């Protein structure tokens, strides 16, 4: 289920989910570095019914991951709402800006 | 009896030609300008533009400009951002034009590279993640400064009707005007009143320019405009797209580059889809309609064949249509479009197409 | 003699991996790449060494010597691949071998496209 | 809250890992190492290797090497030919070793990029186009010989015998041996008789690799052995893989690394087609025969699966095959190899994948 776009957590992932290319949700691949900075998307939890903020970290410094490519844009704004935006490439800042993955980080509630 | 040559020009004239900005999202940092032929879906050549390419022609004909990401070992090593110039006729590398290590890397809209409409500077979008304008001295080959009054804002729209200057999208839904001096540093500026809500009409960034104005559409299916025929950009909206049939089927808009404006008719393309709702503004266009922004009424509707983006040329009256894949060719020269041709497997991940410049002064 | 004249031909046929002079090609065709089978695609470079060998024209009976060059300094051109092996041996035989890339002594190695050039009767 | 971490190491033991290296030939300035588990088919990591990278395991298990060219610019700029050394826990980069701007650049055969036995020098093929065989010292990270000796010769065969041995098969027939001192460079050599006859009966340079001897496929489906186990090599063959029947429906072999030896029981996989002729020898595999060496007939014969590439694994006793696209994994305990699993989608252009050795 994790590896699904339709995972409630990967409401606003526009990439390859990292938990399909030997990382996790919370995890990078090996030899891939998480990006300080990301996108906030906020994804309704089936479960309990509740909002809950995730931060969409990328992982960086390695070549396309090719795997389970997401697009789901819930609440997704263009860049002029620029941490609300995910057409571009969160790892940006790395010191290695090459695009791998994608992880869905829970923050909280809201 | 036979000897391999290479120094040759594209066998098609500049009129034929397209470009078409493959990401290749699958091995991004193999990505490339695909050159086609609209007459008759011929390969003509291609430009290689590293991680990511973005890509315009100037706005003379004469050369094509990318901006491209190395790193010395790829994925390790030094950044050097950069814009190239390529000569357009023999698709040869000229020269590389240093960037700070901060510019955009993200889809292939149009207004995060663009050019002043006299064609002296290249103005891109950067960010650190802190937004700012970059501005190239495109005689000078050199980096000006970043225009760090666009903070919070987010892509170029070129003003058509004045040589350098151009407008930018911020947070607070209202536009932010520069007009940079003969240097291509700010020389003045400029912000309009509030043109939309951003919390509950935000626009697709993606403008239908005319010549002295600006029309965006938003998520929900409204029209806003921006008009700068006078000394400040004056701003209006919402009119509806939408009919009550229209709204009763949840028809909104989506797609990426997904508007469009003939100059000489006021018609504007738009891609649609019905069952409109929270996170489908990315949608492929189940249908594209045409819009004339004069009495503000649909003159047109036809099917969309799955397209993401456009562009339209002014000189030919022609729309291309683009699904990721595959590249459309209308004849828009009447309120209907004509489907002409499909050329398909022109990209494997495509979200920008664009007519190589014929006049335009 | 249209068959020893690919300008002269039919484009489907000159493209295609089945024309008889391209009969231990590797790779995609040039003539598919914005190029012709004697000039490469704008902004590629030839390449000044190649593999060769022999292929039968059926057209008119006879055989002939055939140079494989590459284009090389820009990227693969994803066209018309392909992977024909006639008389094709191993690297122990090195110009008779095209599993390397006739491209590896350009200024820019990065293989592009590759064709078939007609060098004389055999 | 949660927290996105890094530094993590690869999720299965070593001992479950293969790697398929994957062209990308679409796209080959991105070439890559794909590592999988076999046992369940879990995308584990991977490692990219820029323009037609090449890839070997470290003999110990501890070290993923590559090798690869860059240029500044990809497309212009100067060239960079180097090995690189990647841990291959961490799936991290440790060191670039420069190499003379040379290094093969083609399909990605075993023998291209090897190691020595005793996997203190890694052993490839250079062409200029000229050929030669450069040694890497891994300690040092330094390349230190340049076998000028093996101008002709193609690809590189270690004699699992010997610490620092390899053969390369020439232009004569024959085979070269080189033994390599403790420094790397070439201590003593020399050169077999005639074993093929390039002309009439060329091999496939693939060896299904003994301790002591390796054998070689033709393209006319004989098979020729160079016995190692004394420091002259001794040469023989040709014996036929084809019995009368095979021969009236004109089975021959075809592939890439299209052969494989199984060392305890001596048995030979081989990947066969049948209405062989003149350009077939690429050809995707009917059938996957299975050979006893000893007697040198055939004991069995299984689909191929279009299989075009195989690796084996002495001490679990595997054998994986590659399409291009897709790896079979076989249990080969018994002369009939069963088919275990697919993974499906390993890769978009691999003619190559390896086990992650456990042997040390």
């Amino acid at each position: 289920e994790v590896n699904s776009c339709d995972y409630w957590r990967h409401c606003a992932v526009d990439g390859f989910l990292c938990s399909c290319c030997g990382g996790t949700t919370t995890t990078c691949p090996p030899g891939s570095t998480p990006s300080p900075i990301s996108w906030i998307g906020t994804c309704h939890n089936p479960h309990d019914g509740k909002d809950y903020l995730i931060s969409y970290h990328d992982c960086c410094g390695k070549t396309a991951c090719g795997r389970c490519q997401c697009n789901t844009q819930t609440r997704e704004r263009p860049g002029y709402e620029f941490f609300l935006h995910n057409d571009v490439n969160w790892c940006m800042a790395n010191e290695n800006s090459t695009f791998h993955c994608t992880t869905s980080v829970l923050v909280g509630l809201a | 009896r036979e000897v391999l040559t290479g120094g040759h020009s594209v066998s098609a004239p500049q009129e034929n030609r397209i470009y078409v900005m493959d990401s290749v999202f699958m091995h991004l940092t193999e990505s490339r300008v695909h050159v086609y032929d609209y007459t008759n879906g011929k390969f003509l050549g291609m430009v290689p533009t590293a991680f990511n390419g973005h890509v315009q022609v100037s706005n003379d004909g004469k050369k094509i400009y990318t901006m491209t990401t190395y790193h010395e070992r790829i994925t390790r090593g030094k950044r050097s951002d950069v814009v190239e110039v390529w000569d357009a006729d023999k698709l040869t590398f000229e020269k590389e034009i240093s960037l700070p290590p901060k510019r955009v890397q993200g889809l292939n809209y149009d207004g995060l590279f663009r050019q002043t409409t006299d064609g002296k500077f290249i103005v891109l979008q950067n960010a650190s993640p802190a937004t700012s304008i970059g501005i190239v001295d495109v005689a000078k080959g050199d980096y000006v400064e970043d225009v760090t009054a666009a903070a919070g804002c987010w892509s170029v729209i070129p003003q058509p009707n004045r040589p350098r200057s151009f407008m930018t999208i911020c947070g607070d839904g209202g536009l932010l005007t520069i007009n940079l001096g003969e240097d291509g540093k700010v020389a003045s500026q400029s912000r309009s009143k509030q043109m939309f809500s951003v919390k509950d009409d935000p626009i697709f960034i993606a403008p239908a320019l005319d010549k002295d104005k600006a029309h965006f559409v938003s998520y929900y299916g409204n029209v806003y405009s921006a008009d700068f025929s006078g000394d400040e950009v004056k701003v209006d909206g919402p009119w509806s797209l939408l009919n009550d049939e229209d709204k009763a089927k949840n028809w909104v808009p989506g797609g990426y580059n997904l508007v469009g404006l003939h100059r000489a008719s006021g018609r504007m393309y738009v891609f649609m889809h019905p069952d409109g709702k929270e996170g489908t503004h990315k949608f492929p266009a189940a249908e594209i309609w045409v819009m004339d922004t004069k009495t503000k009424q649909r003159v047109a509707r036809i099917p969309g064949r799955d397209a993401l983006s456009m562009t339209i040329d002014q000189q030919r009256n022609l729309m291309l249509t683009l699904d990721g894949g595959n590249v459309n060719v209308y004849d828009i020269s009447q309120p209907e479009p004509k489907l002409l041709r499909t050329i398909e497997g022109a990209a494997e991940a495509s979200l920008q197409v664009q007519f190589h410049p014929v006049g335009g002064t």
